[PDB]
């Protein structure tokens, strides 16, 4: 098998990179009915991590010029 | 001082949590009391109500029997996840949670026998899908429908322990627009393809006080309607008075019902109150174009045949209008 | 509490009329009756009268219809078979009642009319 | 009563908690079944809709073939929470969870075949595609996205168990300001670019109930609007009267408009 399709449960073993949203202030991955984070590997050694995220990020308005 | 020590243990050892009391013997009776703490708050808009209460489960387990010890053992509330206990849930809930301060507030108490007392504190927000066509005059039956998951009447039935007395607490129930004129206990079964299921239902019927609408929508519309009429005794010739007048009459009666509006919830269909403001808004409609047919009918081509008329009409109206509307309402 | 009232019985109309708490009894199921035969289950109802449903058996023979201004449920039949013979009754049912096809989840029963062909 | 608490524990001793049924098989023919409590609320602001079902996941998995019980053993608690079950999620839902009073809204019922059924009681907020361009003359529809979240079709498989009775509890839908005019059903194989993946739609054609807007928007507009033509059969001489008429006319269209407003 070239490709390994991993479950979502133990990617905590592996190590992730820790990127995280800078100009976040609330940021969640949905839970049910699973959870929602998948990760493979290629025996090349590459790793795929992908994950759904719904960020309310920042956004500065410069409003004077409202409408 | 130990004795209750190994006891508990050996009560502890050995016990499946996975099969309920006598699982090959009949069903096991679960009786149930609630003690409603208070309900916090009803909401039109969002169709449901919020509702805090000591909900107690009873039920006798011969596993956790014991004798030597004459006093009913409470035990830490941490104890509920090692013993089995029925898998009751809300069918209508929305969200529920048991609260958790200073710990999780729940408790098991064992006594002598096999009985097994089961408490919780909950807070549930409840659906209640509402009728508000005769609103605010409206009346509500709001139920909390309590039902087992997986279970079925073969396995398990609900009763109410206590009788009609199992619900306590909605005496001093106190709610700052609604009355609860009774609550109802009702035990049931629910046939499903699967199969039939036992549920408990606990209704309340709530009635809404009017005196905040009496005095906020009735008497102001009343009055401004009223006041409406005050032209029809003002001097026909007297154009720019009675045009104020009725227009301002009419910009009043727009106020109260836009307030109204952004006061009351949404509720977005017709209720009693709005055909109330809408009647209203017709008559003083109707007081101003009044004045209208007069000054175009002697100006453009002692007292006027239509004022005199209107002097009799628009109160009688009105009185007709305002009965129609007590008795079909109420 | 609801009191149902059944009246009429080839453009057959039978009408379901309730008087009382029907508001908390919103979906009105049509069942039938063969004699001998067990009730049968044969349409229902919603509050809104939109989302009705039909037995597989009679889905496109029958028809529901509904108006809450006087609080009526009409039946409309267009084609009739010799089958059908029966007591057509109109029952009601609470909202978290249970399942629509079976008799006991069904509160107040209207006495039913009969129908020959 | 000991043999039972052994056959569950022999038949999860050897079970792939991980591998999907069949990885050289077929995929895995996972039938959906839902019952729709509610739907509640429906956001004209937010573009979502709040809905409680019980959500069932069908499916057939030969190594959990347990024997001397026919009457469907069901199973809750550790083993159950570890036997491998699909990845669905729902795509549109911001927030969704699982009840959690008294217990844990869930239950998984084994056949003795080794047969699976998965029932959860699930509130999702769903997103709603809204074209309020005709608001409150509009009429929306509203739906549920069902997807596999790594597998594709290769791997698993959606489909409706039941046909179109497969959603039940349709009827029991009463929104207030809303009518349900049809429900449909959908299943469908979407393109990824990782491949062909499996898809389920459950969607609901919402109408507004034009009664409210007509009785306390349309008609006190209409009726202002009246009044200022009242203007034109007064004296052309009354400057005071027919001024007041008309600027006060403007006023309360102003004040309708503005507090209005407000409330949509
Ligand atoms: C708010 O609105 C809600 C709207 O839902 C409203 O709810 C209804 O409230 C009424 C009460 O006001 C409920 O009526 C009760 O139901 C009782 C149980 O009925 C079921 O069980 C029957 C058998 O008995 C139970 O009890 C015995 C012990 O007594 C026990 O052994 C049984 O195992 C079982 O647990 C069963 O028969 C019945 O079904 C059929 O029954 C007969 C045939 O036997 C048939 O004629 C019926 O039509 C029905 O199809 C059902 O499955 C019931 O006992 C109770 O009865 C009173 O009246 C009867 C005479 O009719 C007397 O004989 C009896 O002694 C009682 O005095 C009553 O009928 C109703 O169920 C609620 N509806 C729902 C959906 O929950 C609330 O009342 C409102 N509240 C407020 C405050 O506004
Ligand atoms: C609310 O508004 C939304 C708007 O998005 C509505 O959404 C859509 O509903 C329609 C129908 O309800 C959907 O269209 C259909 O697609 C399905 C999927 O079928 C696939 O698989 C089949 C083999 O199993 C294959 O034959 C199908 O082939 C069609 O599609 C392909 C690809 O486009 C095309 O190449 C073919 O030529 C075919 O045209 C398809 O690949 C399909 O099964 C549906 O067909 C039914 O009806 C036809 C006609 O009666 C019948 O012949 C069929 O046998 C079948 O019974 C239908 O074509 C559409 O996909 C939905 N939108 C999205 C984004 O998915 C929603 O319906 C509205 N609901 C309400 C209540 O208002
Ligand atoms: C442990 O719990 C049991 C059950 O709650 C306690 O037993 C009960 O004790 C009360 C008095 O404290 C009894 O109440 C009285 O009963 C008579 C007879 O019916 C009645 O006339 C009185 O009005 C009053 O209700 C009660 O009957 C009795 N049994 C039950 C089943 O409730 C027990 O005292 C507790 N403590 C210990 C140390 O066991
Ligand atoms: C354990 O689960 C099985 C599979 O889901 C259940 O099987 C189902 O059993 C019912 C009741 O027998 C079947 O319904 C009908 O039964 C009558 C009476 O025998 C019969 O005349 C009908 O033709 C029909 O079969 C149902 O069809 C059947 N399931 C399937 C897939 O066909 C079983 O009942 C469960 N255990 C119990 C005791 O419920
Ligand atoms: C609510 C109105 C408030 C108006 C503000 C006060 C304005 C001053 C009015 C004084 C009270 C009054 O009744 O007016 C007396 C005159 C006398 O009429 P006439 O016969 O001398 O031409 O007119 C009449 O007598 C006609 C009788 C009009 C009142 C009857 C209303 C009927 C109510 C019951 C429904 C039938
Ligand atoms: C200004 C007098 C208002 C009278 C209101 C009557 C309310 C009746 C409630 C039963
Ligand atoms: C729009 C209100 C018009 C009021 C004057 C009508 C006069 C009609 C004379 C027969
Ligand atoms: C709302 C109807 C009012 C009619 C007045 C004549
Ligand atoms: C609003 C009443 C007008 C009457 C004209 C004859
Ligand atoms: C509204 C009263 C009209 C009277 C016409 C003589």
């Amino acid at each position: 098998i070239k490709v390994l399709r991993l479950n979502s449960n133990m990617v905590g073993k592996i190590w992730i990179p820790d990127t995280f949203f800078r100009n976040s202030k609330k940021a969640d991955a949905h839970w049910i009915t699973t959870p929602n984070r998948m990760l493979r590997i290629w025996n090349d050694g590459r790793v795929l991590y992908t994950l759904r995220l719904t960020i309310d990020a920042e956004c500065q308005l410069q409003l004077h010029n409202f409408p | 001082m130990s004795f209750v020590k190994e006891t508990v243990d050996k009560l502890l050892k050995g016990y499946d949590i996975r099969l309920r009391p006598d699982f090959g013997g009949p069903p096991v009776c679960v009786g149930m009391n609630i003690d409603i703490a208070s309900i916090d708050m009803v909401s039109e808009v969002n169709m449901d109500y919020t509702l805090t209460m000591y909900f107690q489960q009873y039920w006798r387990d011969k596993r956790l029997a014991y004798s030597g010890i004459p006093l009913n053992l409470t035990l830490d509330n941490r104890v509920a996840d090692q013993l089995w206990v029925p898998d009751t849930y809300f069918l209508n809930d929305k969200k529920s949670f048991v609260h958790g301060v200073t710990v999780k507030n729940r408790m098991i108490r064992l006594h002598p026998d096999g009985t097994v007392l089961y408490g919780l504190r909950i807070t549930t927000t409840a659906a209640c899908m509402m009728d508000l066509r005769r609103y605010p005059l409206d009346e509500q039956n709001c139920t909390l429908e309590i039902e087992s998951y997986g279970y079925t009447t073969d396995d398990i039935e609900f009763y109410w322990r206590g009788g009609d007395k199992a619900v306590t607490g909605v005496e001093r129930i106190e709610l700052p627009q609604f009355s609860i004129v009774e609550h109802r206990l009702v035990s049931r079964n629910v046939v499903f393809a699967t199969g039939a299921y036992p549920r408990l239902s606990l209704s309340f019927r709530l009635k809404r006080n009017i005196g905040y609408f009496i005095l906020q929508t009735y008497m102001p519309s009343i009055l401004i309607t009223i006041l409406s009429w005050v032209s029809f005794w003002i001097n026909y010739d007297a154009s720019a008075a009675r045009v104020a007048l009725g227009i301002t009459t009419v910009l009043t009666m727009t106020t109260i019902n836009t307030h109204l509006r952004e006061t009351l919830p949404k509720i977005p269909y017709v209720k009693a109150i709005d055909m109330y403001l809408m009647g209203c808004f017709v008559f003083v409609f109707l007081a101003l174009l009044e004045y209208a047919f007069v000054n175009y009918i002697f100006f453009g081509r002692d007292v006027n045949a239509i004022d005199r008329w209107s002097r009799i009409v628009f109160p009688f109206t009105f009185s007709l209008f305002n009965l129609v509307y007590w008795l079909y309402y109420v | 509490q609801v009191q149902l009232v059944e009246s009429g019985g080839g453009s057959l109309r039978l009408s379901c009329a309730a008087s009382g708490h029907t508001f908390n009894y919103p979906i009105m199921g049509w069942f039938r009756q063969a004699p001998g035969k067990e009730r049968e289950f044969v349409g229902a109802i919603s509050w809104s009268g939109g989302s009705t449903s039909y037995a597989d058996s009679v889905k496109d023979r029958f028809t529901i219809s509904r108006d809450n201004a006087k609080n009526t449920v009409y039946l409309e039949m267009n084609n009739l078979k010799p089958e059908d013979t029966a007591v057509y009754y109109c029952a009601a049912k609470g909202r978290y009642s249970g399942g629509l096809y079976y008799p006991t989840n069904y509160d107040y029963w209207g006495q039913g009319t009969q129908v020959t062909v």
